[PDB]
């Protein structure tokens, strides 16, 4: 009844991470996009993100995130979803991309740009290839 | 509200000690020794010790400079180079007997080290105080150093976007959560430790956005929270995390006068010899409309222990549907209580650390930080309620009086360099005195008392130096009036001496000795001369130090009025004779007039005999 998506992609030693869009779940209080390691230093410690390398967003409830579709692009990895657009007084459902550097690991570059297809006519994404 | 200072010291008139480096600025970290003979200074790029019974005597210096590549690397990060770009001690602690924790700004790369001081050279450490100590010479920041493990409260990070309540221990690091309903854009402003089966706590003091309140703008609250020393965090959740941080309300307002003080700015504990409760004494101003206001408000700790133990946490819910609000939460509360320390109840359970509760328990206390009781002041209502004065830090000290009427002594400082002393009379507040600590009324940043036997002082820090002053300046007061009216439990009046003294401090007798905090000067037992030129004018000089009494000049014994063509007032006490002549010859009195209670205390202040020549 809730996405997930995700990247695998590597770090700048060739090592494998994954990239996580978990869409919110109403305990489930855990970041919308993580870079967690799938194979570092202590096995044990896999699937862990860094404290750092997360998108820290302090109202999930209010933003309610849909995740539609993650993928890379040269040193970028992308994401495509649907979250209440808290800017608009509407606080309406709107279509997001998203962009990280593969090697940012604090999302210092995370960046969001609103989808239109056609001036909003359309509002909501559902596949993407 | 508070009247005015009932006396003002100029700088000029008191004995003040002063101390400041040539070309170092912000003299914001103060710190005594054990001994309490021995105050260390932390400054902007310096550390200093300096004889706490004379400041200016310099004992010790240590510079801690930035380079120029750490310089440029900080103003190409579009800061400013000769400004924020410099290291600010923000952490001076005590680590043992021969050294000191000290962090610094450091062109935005917090820097720790230990401080040797049998050399007073630093031990080049270098741990990255990220967490400890703030980027920003602008942010704020709270430290207290437990059991020696640091016990921080800061910025995260260079923009001051990431809040932190941490414990640097080595052994077991604990952190907040980074989320609003732990903390919501908080404004650090004091740490301490409160020392007891019961387990120790760490308090801390902080203004963030309410989550509780909705108004026209974001609206501020002052935050009483705490954590227990011996947290672990948890197990499966909570990893590295408090289990022990619970919040709420610290409330200091007057409604039926609709003041709301929702700014905290100081937090002082008043550690009493005698009370076996300490009782903080919290300093604040408005968010709303300040122009300017300042409350000091007293909080008994017990009443916060009371809703920290027994209160209800507030719940927070989706309304509509993507609204968040906060309401008193009244379902089922987890076993043992989330938030609570391992007491003798845990035990019993075989609960021996936070790393063994319940996940219900943590999974609670994480999703409710917040309590839905007020924290409220003793006698619900501010100590004192001041208008045009905007208090930056305080400092109380519990005196014994003659008559054995103890009174909690408010020193509190200004943003133009001045201190306040007073205490809460019969229901009212007295202004006892005010000082002018900085003769560039550069505002009082940090204040530290120190009421020890012997070297009794109050220690004032400012971007342009430090000064010392003492509690009291008994003194000043010429006659036993003078010393009774001035209502200072400090001050008595010595018959045998002749002089207006320190009670609990001077060699004289108790039982001969005159004070009364009524102001009723009848407790005590009880001519400048001129020649004047005739035609000629007089100014027949007359000054005193309340600045809560107004005085009239008499002339053969009848209330002089001065007014054109034959009178004048030059300054409002000097009086001005204009055409002299024989009959205009013998003596002027200046007189002065306040009120106590409801009664007027007449003293004569000068005694004039004029003549005027043929
Ligand atoms: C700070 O809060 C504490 C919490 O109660 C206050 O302590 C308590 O005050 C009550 C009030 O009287 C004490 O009860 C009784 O006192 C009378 C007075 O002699 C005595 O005759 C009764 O037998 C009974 O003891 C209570 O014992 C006392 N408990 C403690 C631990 O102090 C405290 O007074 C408050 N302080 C301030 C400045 O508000
Ligand atoms: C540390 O102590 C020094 C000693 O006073 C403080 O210096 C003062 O800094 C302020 C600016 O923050 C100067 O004000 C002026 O502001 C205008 C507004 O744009 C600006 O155009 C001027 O060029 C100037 O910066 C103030 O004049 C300056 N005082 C002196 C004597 O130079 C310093 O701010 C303190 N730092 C902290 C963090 O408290
Ligand atoms: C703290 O400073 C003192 C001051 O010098 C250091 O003392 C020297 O310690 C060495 C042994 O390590 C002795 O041989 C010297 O004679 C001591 N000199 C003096 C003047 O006492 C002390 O070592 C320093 N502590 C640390 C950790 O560096
Ligand atoms: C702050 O945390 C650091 C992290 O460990 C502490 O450093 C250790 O300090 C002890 C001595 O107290 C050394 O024996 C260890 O080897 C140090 N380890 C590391 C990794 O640094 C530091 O002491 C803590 N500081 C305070 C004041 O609590
Ligand atoms: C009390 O402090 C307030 C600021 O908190 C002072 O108000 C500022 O005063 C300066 C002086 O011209 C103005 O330029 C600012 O715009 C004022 N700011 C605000 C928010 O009012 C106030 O003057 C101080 N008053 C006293 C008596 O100390
Ligand atoms: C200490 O205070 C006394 C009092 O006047 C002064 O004479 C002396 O020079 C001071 N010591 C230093 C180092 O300034």
């Amino acid at each position: 009844a809730v996405s997930t998506v995700g990247l695998v992609a590597q770090g700048l030693a060739g090592e494998p991470l994954l990239f996580v869009g978990r869409g919110y779940t109403s305990g489930g209080g855990i970041p919308p996009i993580t870079t967690r390691a799938l194979w570092p230093p202590d096995p044990q410690a896999a699937f862990s993100y860094e404290e750092t390398a997360k998108l820290a967003v302090g109202r999930l409830s209010e933003y309610s995130h849909h995740f539609v579709s993650a993928f890379a692009r040269g040193a970028s990895a992308y994401f495509l979803f649907l979250r209440r657009d808290l800017q608009a007084q509407s606080r309406a459902f709107r279509a997001y991309v998203s962009r990280v550097c593969l090697r940012d690991q604090h999302y210092y570059s995370y960046v969001e740009l609103p989808l239109a297809c056609e001036g909003g006519r359309y509002g909501l994404i559902q596949a993407a290839a | 509200f508070a009247p005015i200072p009932r006396i003002t010291w100029e700088h000029r008139e008191v004995h003040l000690v002063q101390f400041h480096e040539p070309d170092i600025y912000n003299y914001s970290a103060l710190l005594l020794s054990e001994d309490k003979d021995t105050l260390y200074i932390g400054a902007r790029e310096a550390v200093f010790a300096v004889n706490a019974l004379n400041i200016s005597e310099k004992q010790h210096e240590v510079y801690w400079k930035v380079s120029e590549d750490k310089k440029a690397k900080c103003a190409e990060k579009g800061k400013s180079k000769q400004t924020e770009c410099l290291n600010y001690i923000r952490v001076l602690q005590p680590l043992s007997a021969t050294s000191l924790y000290v962090c610094g700004t450091n062109a935005f790369q917090p820097a720790c080290d230990h401080l040797n001081l049998t050399s007073f050279k630093f031990l080049g450490k270098n741990e990255d105080g990220k967490g400890r100590c703030p980027f920003d010479p602008a942010h704020s920041y709270t430290s207290v150093m437990v059991d020696g493990e640091l016990y921080s409260g800061t910025s995260y990070n260079f923009l001051g976007s990431e809040p932190i309540i941490s414990r640097n221990s080595s052994h077991s690091p604990l952190r907040t959560e980074y989320a609003i309903p732990w903390l919501n854009e908080p404004s650090f402003v004091f740490a301490d430790v409160i020392r007891k089966g019961e387990d120790d706590r760490v308090y801390f003091f902080f203004t963030e956005v309410s989550v509780e309140y909705e108004f026209v703008f974001r609206v501020l609250i002052p935050r009483i929270a705490r954590v227990c020393k011996g947290d672990q965090g948890g197990l499966r959740t909570l990893q590295k995390k408090w289990t022990s941080f619970l919040k709420a309300r610290l409330i200091c307002s007057r409604p039926d006068s609709g003041l709301v003080f929702n700014v905290l700015r100081d937090v002082f504990v008043l550690r009493s010899p005698g009370l076996k409760v300490p009782v903080f004494y919290a300093l604040f101003t408005p968010q709303l409309n300040n122009v300017g206001l300042s409350a000091v408000c007293a909080y008994n700790l017990s009443t916060a222990e009371e809703v920290f133990s027994h209160g209800k946490y507030m719940q927070s819910t989706t309304v509509e549907q993507s609204h968040t609000k906060w309401v008193r939460y009244n379902g089922p509360v987890p076993k043992p209580r989330p938030g609570a320390c391992i007491d003798s109840e845990a035990r019993a359970a075989n609960y021996t650390s936070s790393l063994n509760l319940p996940d219900k328990t943590l999974q609670f206390v994480k999703d409710h930080p917040l309590m839905d009781d007020s924290v409220t002041p003793i006698d619900n209502r501010p100590r004192l309620i001041k208008k045009d004065v905007n208090y930056t830090q305080i400092v109380v000290d519990r005196t014994q009086a003659l008559d054995g009427t103890v009174y909690d002594v408010m020193f509190v400082s200004t943003d133009r360099g001045a201190l306040h002393k007073a205490i809460s009379l019969e229901h009212a507040v007295h202004i006892i005195e005010e000082t002018q600590l900085f003769q560039d009324f550069e505002p009082v940043q940090t204040l530290l008392l120190s009421s020890k036997k012997g070297n009794r002082f109050v220690y004032a820090g400012s971007n342009s130096g430090v000064v010392q002053a003492p509690l009291a300046f008994c003194g000043k007061h010429g006659t036993c009036e003078d010393c009774v009216l001035a209502r200072d439990p400090y001050c008595a009046w010595s018959p045998p001496t002749a002089t207006c003294v320190a009670l609990h401090q001077t060699e004289s007798p108790s039982r001969g000795l005159i004070q009364e905090m009524s102001g009723d000067a009848s407790v005590c037992p009880d001519y400048r001369q001129h020649f004047f030129k005739h035609g000629g004018t007089a100014e027949l000089k007359c000054s005193q130090k309340s600045n809560l009494a107004r005085v009239f000049w008499k002339f053969q014994n009848g209330v002089l009025k001065a007014e054109s063509p034959k009178y004048g007032l030059m300054g409002r006490k000097n009086l001005l004779i204009f055409n002299l002549s024989e009959g205009d010859s013998g003596v002027y009195q200046c007189l002065s007039e306040e009120r106590v209670k409801n009664k007027t205390v007449f003293q004569v202040v000068a005694k004039h005999v004029l003549e005027v020549k043929v």
